[PDB]
């Protein structure tokens, strides 16, 4: 039962193999059973999921029996367990869209908090782990925080999102000041 | 008639994957786009495109009809019945030397020139249930419809609304009664299987089927309107049905090109809904070429001698 | 394979005339010709395709005729601005094997010219360079026909020198050639008189200018 | 209205590679197919190949299969000819050349062979060369062999490379009755022109005669006084 991880605003691809590499029938849908795109032989049938417009395949490997599904502009409600009903065989595939957006301005006084927030889907638990240009590697279940900003912390940090086994990155940069000298 | 008991499955059917694989070769010396790609992956993603350039001469592609007789060793058995599923075991097979005659016709959304059902129209399908297989209707009575390479197809609003009715009580006599029947045009996909695509004089029309699928269980469209006129495209730049990739041909040329077919079956595909109240909407579909030779052959089954 | 052969490789006329070209082809190209015209130092410009179409915004006077091998783009009332080199293109066979026309010059044909020669021995700052070079002018005049010929010593030494024609003016509408004989310095010295023969059409008769070094 | 404008001419030496680019504005990219159209001096048009943009297929010239290419960036909007082991007779004149073909985002596509929409040219110079500045030497007004009109005098710009070279006389005044010949290719890779200029004997030692002769590739302008020597 795979799972896949993907930031909010960004492109996922859930896979789904054939045994043997033949363009087969294939179709995704959603854990409500609604037709998100599927193909009719060579061609590209999309169905009425509202991931209609961002969702889409590779013609190109269907051939390899491969028939992905990729989902593009990804949402935090894109998160779901999308099956895919190929030969007989169901392989619902996992997607969780989480989104990390940091609070006040990349710009933040020294020695001021810096407070993360995470938006995820219902029934997600991750625990996020960002690290500090110089090494803080703090931890935040949904929601982190840097009780002192260090100056030494003014600059790229490197979160991660764990969730079954996955892990997503989420670089972002942070900025520490002064009174001056 | 064949006095036995045989199990049919359409959907399993060995001939649809013979035709099929016939008709790509009557396409393959007939029509000959002047470059075609096609995907070559060694698996590791990267993905380079095969490019093929032949002659592309201009052929008015006009099907001949296409008889399967069986050789030896072999043998054809046709099932008997005025309604049949297509699917199961027939009372009434028969041993037949060659399939009626039939006109390999590759088109999308609307089966032409098909075999129309005797008793009433007819839905196959390999599972109802299943919002994914296709949904392979079987007209009783063909409505005409007249493309042009001048941009359209006319059809009769009149026969055309009867038919969706008699199709639309025939598919909640399959969903259950107390179930609204709607109508829209695809949902999305690729321009062959978006709108009612089919060659013509070997030239691709893309018929918008808007008009054909847009229809509510309450009110019509009729009011300035004798006939339905579907606003045509004919594309050289198109998407292959024997095989992924795309294929351009010449543009068109004879003074002109002009196509009359028995709208003789559809092939509906309703949305899954998750168990929503019953309001089961059913869409365009086909692009799988099979399912027209299919509801073809959906009555008949080679077997090897006895 | 195919080869557009453009008969009259050069065609003097004058404006306000009827200036006729013709293209031949080896097969048969239906109707996919095009024609072109350039003008010295400019990307050709679409005339005619299709064999009888003018392309958007081109003159009627060019008329695109021909079909099969046989193609013309006939020109009623020549104009000014008409001067130029003409280019016929096959675009018919596919795959894409397209070839062009080797041309035709569309000159104005004018009154015979003769050609004022002027000859211009080599300065000696070039001559203190390591090499000389004689410079046998021959200022407007027409047909751009003019044989010369470089005689050292009245030797009929016949080699390194090299023409250069100009094109044909706005005003004037004549030629210009221009012969260099590039000698060496010790050979330049070992010579007394350098002699420019020009033989031109309009000149009543052989005209030799030359110089003694000095 | 597409307007096509091409790379800057470059010199490339024998056995090497050369890329032309070609950006396409004014319409839709992909509804044109670029062709690529060289021209050796005082030679003429020689079909080089085709992209049929929009498809990412590209047919060429026989002569020249294995050694040119034709690629698009649909994004940046621009084509590109490649031309690999360059040789002196590929020095010519690269033209960029197009034409719109059709809805062809549509599925809609002519396929047009002639070409409506041409570059500015790109000029490429294959030769063992090195780039080097010219040398004017004027050339003394025929004062003993014509007179009682006018006498012809100019310029000989000898020894240049690569191309191309502009002339003006008396700082860009004189340019009138002035005849600068094309330069012609020397044995030794370089080429040489000449400007002249029939003007009337009675000005010669009032108007110091001066040809201008600019070489940009070399950025070597040089001035000549053509005194009536
Ligand atoms: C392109 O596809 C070919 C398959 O013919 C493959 O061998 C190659 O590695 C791929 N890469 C290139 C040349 O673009
Ligand atoms: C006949 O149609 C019914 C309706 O779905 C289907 O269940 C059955 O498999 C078909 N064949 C038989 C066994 O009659
Ligand atoms: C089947 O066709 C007959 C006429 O051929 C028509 O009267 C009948 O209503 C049709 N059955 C339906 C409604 O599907
Ligand atoms: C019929 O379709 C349903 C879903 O619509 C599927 O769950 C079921 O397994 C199918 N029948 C079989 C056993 O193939
Ligand atoms: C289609 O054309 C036929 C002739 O082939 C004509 O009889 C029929 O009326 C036409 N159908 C239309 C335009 O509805
Ligand atoms: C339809 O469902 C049953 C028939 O199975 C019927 O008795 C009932 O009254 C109807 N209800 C609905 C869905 O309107
Ligand atoms: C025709 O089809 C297009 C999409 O293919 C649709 O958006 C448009 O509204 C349709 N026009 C008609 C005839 O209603
Ligand atoms: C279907 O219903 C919608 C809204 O009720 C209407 O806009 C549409 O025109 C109907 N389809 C037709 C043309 O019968
Ligand atoms: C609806 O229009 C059709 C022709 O398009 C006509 O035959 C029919 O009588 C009309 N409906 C009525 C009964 O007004
Ligand atoms: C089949 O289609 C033609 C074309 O319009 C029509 O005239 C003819 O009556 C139809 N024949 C059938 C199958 O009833
Ligand atoms: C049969 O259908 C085809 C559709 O491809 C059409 O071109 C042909 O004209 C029809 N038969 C007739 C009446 O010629
Ligand atoms: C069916 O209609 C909608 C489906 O979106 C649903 O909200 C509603 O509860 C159902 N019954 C009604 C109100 O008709
Ligand atoms: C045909 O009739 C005979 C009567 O003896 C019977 O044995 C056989 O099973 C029948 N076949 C069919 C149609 O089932
Ligand atoms: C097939 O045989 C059955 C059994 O007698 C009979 O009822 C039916 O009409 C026959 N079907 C036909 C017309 O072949």
């Amino acid at each position: 039962k795979k799972v896949v991880l993907g930031k909010k605003g960004d492109t996922v691809e859930l896979t789904c193999t054939a045994s043997q590499k033949k363009s087969i029938q294939f179709h995704w849908k959603n854990s409500n059973q609604i037709k998100i795109l599927g193909n009719q032989g060579s061609f590209l049938t999309k169905g009425p999921s509202k991931l209609n417009d961002r969702a889409d395949s590779r013609r190109s490997l269907w051939d390899q029996g491969n028939f992905p599904l990729i989902i593009k502009n990804l949402k935090i409600e894109d998160s779901d367990t999308y099956i895919c009903e190929v030969e007989d065989q169901k392989e619902e595939v996992q997607l969780l869209v989480f989104g990390l957006t940091a609070n006040s301005d990349t710009h933040l006084l020294q020695g001021q908090s810096l407070t993360l927030t995470l938006e995820s889907p219902p029934g997600s638990s991750p625990s996020v782990q960002c690290r500090s240009p110089r090494g803080k590697n703090i931890q935040g279940g949904k929601t982190l925080s840097v009780s002192q900003l260090e100056l030494q912390d003014s600059g790229t940090w490197t979160c991660t999102v764990l969730q079954n086994q996955k892990k997503v990155e989420f670089k972002i940069d942070i900025v520490v000041l002064a009174f001056q000298k | 008639l064949e006095n036995v008991t045989e199990n049919f499955n359409m959907w399993k059917n060995n001939m649809v994957e013979q035709m099929h694989e016939d008709i790509i070769s009557l396409w393959d010396q007939s029509l000959k786009p002047c470059v075609k790609l096609t995907p070559l992956c060694v698996g590791a993603g990267s993905c380079n495109t095969s490019v093929i350039t032949q002659a592309c001469p201009k052929v008015s592609f006009e099907p001949i009809p296409i008889h399967y007789c069986a050789p030896a060793g072999f043998a054809i058995l046709k099932c008997n019945d005025k309604k049949f599923n297509g699917t199961g075991p027939c009372t009434n097979v028969s041993t037949v030397q060659c399939t009626h005659g039939i006109r390999p016709v590759v088109s999308t959304q609307l089966l032409l020139n098909g075999s129309l059902a005797e008793e009433e129209i007819v839905i196959r399908s390999e599972n109802f249930t299943n919002n994914a297989k296709t949904i392979i209707v079987q007209l009783n009575e063909s409505v005409v419809i007249n493309c042009t390479g001048a941009g359209h197809c006319n059809l009769s609003k009149t026969q055309w609304e009867n038919t969706l009715e008699q199709i639309a009580i025939k598919l909640k006599e399959q969903f259950g009664n107390n179930k609204t029947i709607i109508f829209n045009p695809s949902s999305g996909g690729d321009p062959e299987i978006v709108t009612h695509s089919f060659n013509c004089g070997g030239e691709f029309f893309y018929c918008n089927s808007t008009q054909l699928f847009t229809w509510n269980d309450t009110r019509k469209l009729n009011n300035t309107g004798r006939n339905i006129t579907l606003p045509c495209r004919i594309k050289q730049i198109i998407n292959m049905w024997q095989e992924v990739g795309k294929a351009m041909y010449a543009p068109p040329i004879r003074g002109q090109i002009r196509c009359s077919s028995n709208i003789t079956g559809l092939l509906l595909t309703r949305d899954g809904g998750k168990d929503t109240n019953g309001t089961e909407i059913f869409r365009p579909g086909g692009g799988d070429m099979r399912d027209n030779w299919r509801s073809e052959l959906y009555k008949y089954k080679v077997v090897k001698i006895e | 394979d195919i080869v557009m052969t453009q008969s009259p490789a050069t065609l003097s006329v004058s404006p306000g005339e009827r200036a006729t070209l013709s293209c031949r082809a080896s097969e048969s190209v239906s109707s996919d010709l095009a024609w072109y015209q350039q003008k010295p130092g400019q990307a050709p410009r679409l005339l005619i395709y299709g064999a009888s179409t003018r392309a958007t915004g081109v003159p009627a006077r060019f008329s695109g005729s021909g079909s099969g091998a046989e193609f013309t783009l006939t020109i009623s009332s020549l104009q000014s601005e008409d001067f130029a080199v003409y280019y016929c293109q096959q675009y018919n066979n596919w795959p894409p094997r397209y070839t062009f026309g080797q041309g035709t010059r569309l000159e104005i044909k004018r009154t015979v010219a003769a050609p004022s020669v002027f000859i211009f021995p080599p300065s000696d700052e070039q001559l203190k360079s390591g090499t000389a070079s004689v410079v046998c002018l021959l200022n407007n005049f027409y047909p751009r026909e003019a044989k010369v010929q470089w005689k050292v010593d009245n030797a009929l030494q016949s080699g390194n020198s090299q023409e250069s024609v100009t094109e044909q003016d706005s005003k004037d509408s004549t030629y210009s050639l221009s012969s260099t004989l590039t000698l060496s310095k010790a050979d330049y010295e070992k010579h007394k008189v350098y002699a420019c023969e020009v033989t031109h059409q309009g000149l009543s008769s052989p005209v030799t200018k030359s110089f003694n070094r000095g | 209205e597409v307007q096509l404008v091409e790379s800057g001419a470059e010199v490339k030496k024998p056995g090497s590679s050369v890329k032309v680019s070609c950006k396409a504005s004014g319409d839709t990219f992909i509804r044109y197919s670029f062709t690529w159209v060289r021209q050796a001096p005082g030679q003429g048009l020689e079909w080089m190949g085709r992209i049929i943009t929009i498809l990412d297929v590209a047919h060429y010239a026989p002569h020249l299969q294995g050694r040119v290419t034709i690629t698009a960036d649909k994004s940046t909007s621009t084509v590109y000819l490649e031309l690999r082991n360059l040789r002196s007779d590929d020095t010519a004149v690269y033209f960029c050349a197009g034409v719109y073909e059709g809805e062809a985002d549509e599925g809609e596509y002519d396929n047009n062979g002639f070409l409506k929409h041409w570059g500015q040219g790109t000029l490429v110079t294959v030769s063992s060369a090195s780039t080097k500045g010219p040398s004017v030497f004027p050339l003394a007004p025929s004062s003993k062999s014509t007179s009682g009109g006018t006498a012809a005098l100019g310029c000989l710009v000898k020894d240049y490379f690569p191309e191309p070279v502009t002339v003006s006389w008396n700082s860009g005044a004189l340019t009138s009755g002035v005849h600068t010949f094309p330069a012609v290719l020397q044995s030794s890779g370089l080429y040489s022109l000449s400007s002249v200029v029939t003007v009337p004997s009675s000005s010669l030692g009032t108007q110091t005669y001066i040809c201008n002769v600019n070489h940009k590739p070399s950025n070597t302008k040089v001035d000549k006084k053509v005194e009536p020597k």
